[PDB]
RNA sequence: UAGGAUAGGGGCCUACCAUGGUGGUGACGGGUGACGGAGAAUUAGGGUUCGAUUCCGGAGAGGGAGCCUGAGAAACGGCUACCACAUCCAAGGAAGGCAGCAGGCGCGCAAAUUACCCAAUCCUGACACGGGGAGGUAGUGACAAUAAAUAACAAUACCGGGCGCAUUAGUGUCUGGUAAUUGGAAUGAGUACAAUCUAAAUCCCUUAACGAGGAUCCAUUGGAGGGCAAGUCUGGUGCCAGCAGCCGCGGUAAUUCCAGCUCCAAUAGCGUAUAUUUAAGUUGUUGCAGUUAAAAAGCUCGUAGUUGGACCUUGGGCCGG
């Protein structure tokens, strides 16, 4: 027939302040967003909604009794939906460390973090910039979204996007006016 | 004194259970319809027109003219009386014009300090209340 | 229904509402006749062929239970088979063996009952075999979660007002009971069409 | 893939191609990385293709439903090639017609199509008389 | 009323004690909980006397505590019969976190947690051994 | 009893103070940008630290 | 019990006949933005609340009754009648129902364009082939929500806080920033050949030529006594003016006012109101209290109702895996 239209459901979490402001709540989650690069308290509001959805399937499981027909074969898809992101590392495949988890391990993950850690940027905020300026990618098809979430399989990949310098032709406005200016003008 | 638990005896626990929520206010608001009784209809807004500027005076310890006016509501004829915020807005409010008033955040009822005063002035002749004050924008003539 | 099932060897992109153009020019078949209906009833084992330059096909069920194609061979497209849905029974030789696309066919074989699957070719309507529904007999279930199931009949149990459950002993799980109208018998010892791994 | 200029190739790619005994005709999805570079064009695809597939004719062949994706270097859309130009107009839907050049895209309004028609129900007879009728009338 | 809760309750306040028994009449479903304690080795013996003659049925406890640890710590009831609060197999409310067991008469009959879990039973909760 | 007082006082202290606006100065990079700044500005060197934190402070 | 009726049983109605039916397990009566459901919100859970909504089933189509045709309508963009409304006229008569779609008025706190198409979703027709404001199409739309621009990085300059150095003076090095300075880069906020795409167009898509010196291509709304994150600032007011859900403040050096500054803090979003969920175990099933705080009926009998002991073909023994 004719379809109807969108519903969504929640994104994020801000409910977890019970006090608006905390002193410790405020430094703690200023300190992450530092870190990793992030710009907004939304930004891990979201993340925090994705930790704490996906730990809740994982106790639903556990809780019930070995060799029950739902824990062995959701258990299957449990282990590998994390390992197969990079979200949860081989040896921590206990399923205690599933309950457990971090906030960490998916920021970790990001594009964004692995800009730096190779090298590149000489600065968090300088990653965050470059994914904007078209520079790395997996693929051909530019990545300016920081929170791409690398598979660990795509992460091999990362090298300069095919526009866009030091990934080759383009140089972009700012050489093109000086150099237009240099030859022919004398400046 | 504890409570039956029984396989029948359910149907005590849950009629006695409908009377308690009159004493919690949030349930007695609708059960009662005292929402209906205070002048608001059930509306997030509602609009009147100026019949005076009244400057009632403040309770107790604390002396001073709060300048309140009373509005008379479109919707009903419940003559009430509502606070104008902030410096001036006793000239910007003005007699006959149509204010837009909510409540406190006390949920009806008078505040206290003003006696009988069961709202408070929003926006006036349509501007802002806000605007007005703080001369981010003018009124508009007639 | 047919324009669902046209439709899902068609899809890779903009057919659709022009399926009525193949239709309309007899580039479908359903069962060598004739039929440019969505609203056909349909149900497993019909078969579609088309006509000349064409291709066969069984429908079979996918996880939800809903039609698909699976090619079959010509060999097989000349025969179908068919539950006898309901029954005009008896006297004179005379009755209206239903079919759950509508088809009947008439006259005794030396039994028939509700219930039982009657062995029938395509074009002409006539009766190739009469298939017995009894125990040890391979089935598909129909409807529920459980279909696009397969497995042999382990009891039959009768009671008043109706007989209740029909149990089958197999499934990827263990056993599972049906009603009558969810049960088709799909193969016996006399005659299988079953060689078929099957839905989920 | 694609002839070059000293401007990138950009690639001319099939993908996902079942040939189909029923619409007549092949069917496949049109996959064209653009490195470098901006848009293909609906000419410049019509006219290297058809000497792949040996249609030999931009006429009879339509390519549509562009869409996209953020990040550049790739477009998608969708083209078929078709085994007559008679044939191909009955399956096709009337979009494809019209862009391609082998249908004209008639414009009407509403207002003066479906009232016309109730008009014609209401005169029986020639009914010329009836005006001559009125004018006498008043 | 149903005995059962009167054992459990008993059985506590008489730990505090430091008691090597109370003895008690004792019941049907409350020849149950000592058959239940012994398998799970709150009791290294349990005896019922005199329920042969007299009006009633009783039973002397010799329990587990005089020792160093007790090793009841609680129970206390959890609804006798009578009433219509239920468990399944999946339901699962528990008290402790699986130190202990939830007591359960099951279809059978009286089987501890772990056994009524695994053959995929539910059943209804007579008391909270902690 | 008084509940009819007068109106005439309405807006004295606007009218007392004079009016200021506000004034240029070297201006915060703003939305996102402003937000960056903030972890940098109180973990690393700090700011102020008398009792829980401090920004405006003259004489203390 | 009988009959007529209708597709049919049928108090369905109607004759005769009997005198019943139903209720504390709340009937009968009243109220209800009381459609019902799938479902929704919010709750760990348990629950609570809600259900106008592109679906599913029914009802109605200005209010009411009655009926034709036909497979089927007790139809309403059919009729027929009355009532209520409004419309037109050469005033004799006549036609008609936007709780369909645009549009307009009124109402109110409150809700958009008198554009276009049958190409897809699906139906109907004598019919592949037509038609369908169903539906799609574009506009409007911070109900909501998603992706995430407004600048980054080096150098350099003081200022640090490091560190190796610091012996010995020092500051010095990765750099945190306070730097409207600087330096080359780079991108899209913007702009626009080309063609794409949509029924046809616009957009999405792009991509030649373009597009940042921070004041510009400049973010905002709230807050800084407590609750509540962040001043005992500066100037002014002085129980005045206001602030203040609540507790409270203002009677002249007010961290609570009013401006400015500075800071906090969410951030293309935030305030405010009403309803509602949580908190609230203030609804106590999960999970309450009643000596003295709100709360055992004066007492007993005693029902409907709940609740209720034990023996009770149950217990034991053996092997197999």
């Amino acid at each position: 027939m004719p379809r109807a239209p969108r519903t969504y459901s929640k994104t994020y979490s801000t409910k977890k302040p019970r006090r608006p402001y905390e002193k410790e709540r405020l430094d703690a989650e200023l300190k992450l967003v530092g870190e990793y690069g992030l710009r907004c308290k939304r930004e891990l509001w979201r993340v925090q909604y994705a930790l704490s959805r996906i730990r809740n399937n994982a106790r639903h499981l556990l809780t019930l009794d070995e060799k029950n027909p739902r824990r062995i074969f959701e258990g299957e898809a449990l282990l590998r939906r994390m390992n197969r992101y990079g979200l949860l590392a081989d040896g921590q495949n206990k399923l205690d460390y599933v309950l457990a988890l971090t906030v960490e391990n998916f920021l970790a993950r990001r594009l964004q973090t692995l800009v730096f850690k190779a090298g590149m940027a000489k600065s968090i905020h300088h990653a965050r910039v470059l994914i904007r300026q078209r520079h790395i990618r997996v693929g051909r098809q530019i990545v300016n979204i920081p929170s791409f979430m690398v598979r660990v399989e795509s992460e091999k990949h990362i090298d300069f996007s095919l526009t866009s310098p030091f990934g080759g032709g383009p140089p972009g406005r700012v050489k093109r006016k000086n150099q237009k200016k240099a030859s022919g003008g004398g400046g | 004194m504890g409570k039956t638990r029984g396989m029948g005896a359910g149907r005590k626990l849950k009629t006695h259970r409908r009377n308690q929520r009159w004493a919690d206010k949030a349930y007695k608001k609708s059960h009662l319809g005292n929402e209906w009784k205070k002048p608001f209809a059930g509306s997030s807004h509602a609009k009147g027109i100026v019949l005076e500027k009244i400057g009632i005076e403040a309770k107790q310890p604390n002396s001073a003219i709060r300048k309140c006016a009373r509005v008379q509501l479109v919707k009903n004829g419940k003559k009430i009386a509502a606070f104008v915020p902030n410096d001036g807005c006793l000239n910007f409010i003005e007699e006959n014009d149509e204010v837009l008033i909510a409540g406190f955040g006390r949920k009806g009822h008078a505040v206290g300090d003003i006696p009988g005063v069961r709202f408070k002035v929003v926006k006036v002749s349509g501007v802002s209340l806000l605007a007005l004050f703080k001369e981010k924008k003018e009124k508009p003539r007639s | 229904p047919l324009i669902l099932i046209i439709r899902n060897r068609l899809k890779y992109a903009l057919t659709y509402r022009e399926v009525i153009s193949i239709l309309m020019q007899r580039h479908v078949l359903v069962d060598g006749k004739v039929r440019t209906d969505k609203t056909y009833p349909a149900g497993f084992m019909d078969v579609i062929s088309i006509p000349k330059t064409g291709e066969n096909y069984r429908l079979l069920y996918d996880t939800k239970g809903r039609f698909r194609l699976q090619s079959v061979k010509d060999e097989d497209a000349k025969f179908k088979l068919c539950k006898v849905r309901s029954v005009q029974f008896g006297q004179k030789g005379i009755p209206y063996l239903n079919t759950y696309d509508g088809r009947t066919i008439r006259y005794p074989d030396p039994i028939i009952k509700a219930n039982d699957t009657i062995k029938i070719d395509l074009e002409t309507n006539k009766i190739v075999d009469f298939i017995k529904f009894d125990v040890g007999n391979v089935v598909m279930v129909t409807g529920g979660r459980n279909t696009g199931r397969v497995g042999v009949i382990k009891n039959r149990e009768k009671h008043k007002g109706s007989f209740e459950t029909i149990h089958v002993e197999d499934a990827l799980g263990h056993q599972f009971a049906t009603r009558l109208g969810n049960v088709f018998t799909i193969g016996k010892g006399n005659k299988p069409w079953v060689s078929l791994p099957k839905g989920k | 893939m694609a002839d070059t200029k000293t401007a990138p190739a950009v690639t001319l790619r099939t993908r996902k191609f079942m040939t189909n005994r029923l619409l007549s005709r092949k069917q496949f999805v049109l996959e064209v990385l653009h490195p470098g570079r901006a848009n293909v064009s609906k000419a410049d695809l019509k006219e290297k293709l058809a000497k792949l597939y040996e249609v030999k004719d931009s006429n009879c062949i339509f390519v549509f439903k562009f869409r996209t994706h953020f990040g550049g270097g790739k477009s998608t859309g969708f083209g078929l090639i078709y085994d007559n130009l008679d044939a191909a107009k009955k399956y096709e839907p009337k979009y494809r017609l019209i862009r391609n050049g082998l249908a004209t895209k008639v414009e009407k309004s509403r207002k003066q199509m479906k009232e016309r028609k109730n008009r014609a129900k209401k005169i029986r007879g020639v009914k010329k008389t009836k005006a001559g009728d009125a004018g006498k009338k008043k | 009323m149903v005995r059962v809760s009167v054992l459990n309750d008993a059985l506590k306040t008489m730990y505090n004690a430091e008691k090597r028994g109370k003895r008690q009449v004792l019941i049907r479903p409350s020849s149950k909980v000592i058959i239940k304690f012994l398998i799970v080795m709150q009791k290294h013996g349990y005896i019922g006397e005199f329920e042969f003659v007299d009006d009633h049925r009783s039973g002397k406890i010799v329990v587990e505590l005089n020792g160093r640890l007790n090793k009841c710590g609680v129970i206390s009831p959890r609804f006798d019969v009578g009433v219509k609060e239920i468990e399944s197999w999946t339901a699962r409310l528990l008290p402790s976190r699986q130190f202990g067991y939830i007591v359960l008469t099951t279809s059978a009959g009286i089987m501890d947690h772990e056994e009524a879990r695994r053959k995929n039973v539910g059943g209804k909760v007579l008391g909270f051994f902690y | 009893g008084k509940v009819h007082g007068s109106l005439a006082r309405a807006g004295k202290v606007r009218g007392q103070t004079p009016k200021v606006a506000k004034q240029d100065k070297k201006k915060k990079p703003r939305g996102r940008a402003h937000k960056r700044m903030q972890y940098n500005r109180r973990f690393v060197t700090a700011v102020v630290g008398f009792g829980k934190k401090r920004g405006p402070n003259s004489s203390e």
